[PDB]
Order: C-alpha cells, then structure tokens, then sequence
C-alpha cells in the first residue's frame, strides 16, 4: 500500500 | 505566501541559486503535491524537479529544505508505480537511508513514511530498498526499553514500513531481511495502540502467506498465543489481518495447524463464523475448512468446541461466498473423518442446506457437494443406514436436485450425480 | 485438501 501525507 | 504556486514558479525558485529561494519554492512544491483534488505530480516530474529535490535531502544544514523536499517526494512516491519509479531513478532511496539518522524527528519520520511507499510498491523496490541497507537504521529507531516512550505517529509510520518489508510475493522477502525484522515485529504485536496491532498483524499475514517453511519461521517465534489474542479484539481493523495471518498457518502443516487450536483459537468462531461483516465470516469459514482438512484428532477439537452447529448456521444462511466456504469445510470434513463423526455431522442437519445449494448456479460448489454427499453415503455403507440416508435426500427435495445434475454440462457434475442414482437411488 | 487464500478467492 501507498500513503500520501495531506 | 507559498499557497496556489504554479509549477513554472516553483521552477524559476529552485533554480535561482537561492537556498532561501529554493526552500520557499520547495515548500510550494510541497503545498501543491499536498492538495486532496488533483495534486500536479506528473507536472512536477516533467519539470524535472525529482533530481533536485533528492539533492536537497543531502543539505544537512538546511533542515527546513530537507523536511520538505521529503514531503514532496513522499507524495510523489505514493502515487502509482511509475511516479514511485521517477523518485527511485531520481536516486532518492540511498539519500532517505540517510535521513533516518537526522536528529529531527520529523524529517526521519518523512523518510520512514517515503521508504514505506518505495518499498510498497512491489518486490523489485521492497528488495532494493533492502540492498540499499534500509532494515538496520529502521530497526535502530525502534531500539529502545519502552515503545510507548516514542510518538504515536512516529511509531504507527515505522510499523507501517516494517510492513511494507514484508510484502509481495514472487519473490517473497529474502529470508535474512524476515528473520531480522521478526523479533521487532513480535514487540509491536505486544504494543497497546490499535494501528500499530493491525499493520504488526498484516505484516505477519503477509510472511504467513507462503511455504511451510515461511509459516514455520513466523510459529517458531511464538506469536500464535498473540494473534488468537489479537483475533478476539472489538476493532475490526485488528480482526481481519489476525484472522488472515491465523487462516494462512491452518494452510501449514497439521503440526502448525495444532499451534493454532492449542492457542483457544476454536473458542473464538462462534462470533467470527456469526460476524456481522461478511469478509470475516469468509475467511473464519475458510479457517474452519482448512481445519477441517485437517487429522480426526483436530476435527474431534472442532465438533468439541461446538463448531458443527455453526458450520450448519453459515451453510444455511450467509453470502454466497461463505456458503462455498462452508460447503468446502464439509467436504473436508466427510473426506478425513470418523463414521462417529460424519454421524454427528448428519445429525446436527447438514443434509437440507447442502440439498438447498445444489440448486446455486456455481459448478464448484456443486461438484464439492456432491463430494461430500458421496462421503457420508461411503459412512452410511459401513453401518448399513445408506436407505434412512436416501430417505433423507428425498425428504427435503434433494433427489429431484441431483436426478436434474444428470443432464448438467459439466463431465464431473454429470458423472457424480450419475453414479448416486445409480447406487442409491435405483 | 487444504486451499490457500489465492486457491479459495
């Protein structure tokens, strides 16, 4: 899985 | 002030040959790859500004440029592959290894976060990260007396990471790299927060799934007791990876399977097999089918438990996909068990569901059907009770079920229900 | 007898 930082 | 920037202002900034100009430009990079609504990743890439922004990571003495040149990576890096090999081929990998010994706690948690999304990629980028010596200073960050001394978040981003190190497949990872992320997967298992216990779990469902040899490396560290702990949590998003970790050991071997009904993990399926999510009760179904696919000693712990009426509940009632699940745990279960036990089974009213599924338009379920219907007939021969059976079948209109398969496309199908007819209902 | 999750779904 990928997570972006908003 | 860096709000709304346009990307050829955030070039004509990176290229003065201003620092100051650079990380102002560099924080508007970062405000824009940050944006929920169609960050411009792609036009960041074709300005070339990848190259320039892992340059920046190496600017010890700016830590500011530093923090947000890995925000701005990370966003870039988490989008799809070909966005997470622009960072890679930028050389950025060696340059996040790095700034996991930077004093600030902040910017070694943007290259915790960037190396997970690298790593998460696939295995080519997981095994490179790997050969770029990333587990050691990960690992390092972890090394202390007490986990709940470091941040939250901080905490909840390396597990995530560690994760990241342990998934894919073909290949999965390297030997080596599993047993030294191990020991430290087993201390986050035992942590109190709930994200740090979901992602510590998905990690071990991940190095579950694969050869005995793979299982066996994860059952020899002891983390059974903690998962079927784990496997009776309120969160659901500590559940599902529990239960998929517990589901691929019953896959082992018998003597890995044993580890798993030792640890009470039979106690715990009345509630997963009667779940209200449905993904749960699949896979506590897949669980109890593979259970049952098990030695009579283990199917005896799974009838002393009082599993059988539940195996009866979900072949009665549940999505189609659970019910496949069941009729496979019944299949397995009539193929390696006692007369007593196949008894127990008929007595308990698994006839009339597994009579109502023959009518499900899946030749699957319908040939493992029929399987299991052939087993407990093979039962019934040996106490001479194979009429009282076909009286059964017919009762609750599975006869008419069957002498319709007769005339069914698929050979096996056809065959099957052929021979039933012809040795118990002629 | 026994399926992987893959062999299963």
């Amino acid at each position: 899985r990928k997570r972006t930082w908003r | 002030g860096t709000v709304n920037w346009s990307v050829e202002d955030i070039v004509k900034g990176i290229n003065s040959n201003n620092l100051e100009s650079q990380l102002q430009a560099t924080q508007a990079a970062r405000k824009l790859l940050s944006r929920e609504k169609q960050p411009p990743i792609d036009n960041i890439i074709r300005a070339g500004l990848i190259p320039k922004f892992v340059s920046f990571l190496g600017k010890t003495d700016c830590s500011p440029i530093q923090f947000e040149s890995a925000w701005a990576l990370t966003n870039i890096a988490s989008g799809t592959s070909e966005q997470t090999k622009a960072v890679v081929d930028g050389g950025a990998i060696p340059a996040f290894i790095s700034l996991l010994a930077s004093p600030h706690a902040h910017i070694s948690e943007q290259a915790v976060w960037a190396l997970g999304n690298i790593a998460g990629d696939g295995s080519a980028f997981r095994d490179l990260v790997i050969k770029h010596g990333a587990i050691d200073p990960l690992l390092a960050l972890l090394a202390v007396p007490d986990l709940s001394t470091l941040a939250c978040g901080y905490l909840r981003n390396l597990t995530w990471t560690l994760s990241n190190l342990c998934r894919n497949k073909n290949p999965a990872p390297p030997l080596d790299a599993v047993e030294q992320i191990l020991p430290t997967l087993v201390r986050l298992l035992h942590h109190n927060d709930p994200e740090v216990l979901a992602d510590s779990c998905w990690a071990i469902s991940y190095l579950t799934d694969g050869p005995n040899e793979r299982i066996e490396m994860v059952v020899k560290k002891g983390v059974v007791p903690q998962l079927v702990k784990l496997l009776g949590a309120t969160e659901l998003p500590i559940v599902t990876p529990a239960l998929r970790a517990i589901g691929n050991i019953v896959t082992g071997t018998d003597e890995q399977t044993q580890k798993v009904i030792d640890a009470g993990a039979l106690a715990v399926f009345p509630s997963l097999l009667t779940n209200p999510k449905t993904n749960i009760q699949k896979e506590a179904t897949w669980t109890m089918s593979n259970i049952t696919a098990g030695r009579q000693d283990q199917i005896q712990q799974v009838v002393n438990h009082g599993l059988v009426p539940f195996l009866v509940g979900v072949l009665s009632k549940a999505d189609f996909k659970t019910q496949k699940e069941a009729a496979w745990a019944i299949t397995n279960y009539t193929s390696g068990g006692t007369v007593e036990q196949i008894v127990y089974l008929v007595h308990c009213g698994i006839i009339e569901p597994l009579m109502n599924l023959l009518s499900a338009k899946d030749t699957k379920i319908i040939q493992v059907i029929l399987d299991a219907i052939s087993n407990i007939f093979q039962a019934a021969e040996k106490l001479g009770e194979t009429e009282k059976l076909s009286i059964m079948i017919e009762e609750c209109g599975g006869l008419d079920k069957i002498e319709a398969l007769q005339r069914h496309e698929n050979e096996s199908v056809y065959k099957a229900s052929l021979n039933l007819i012809e040795k118990y209902f002629s």
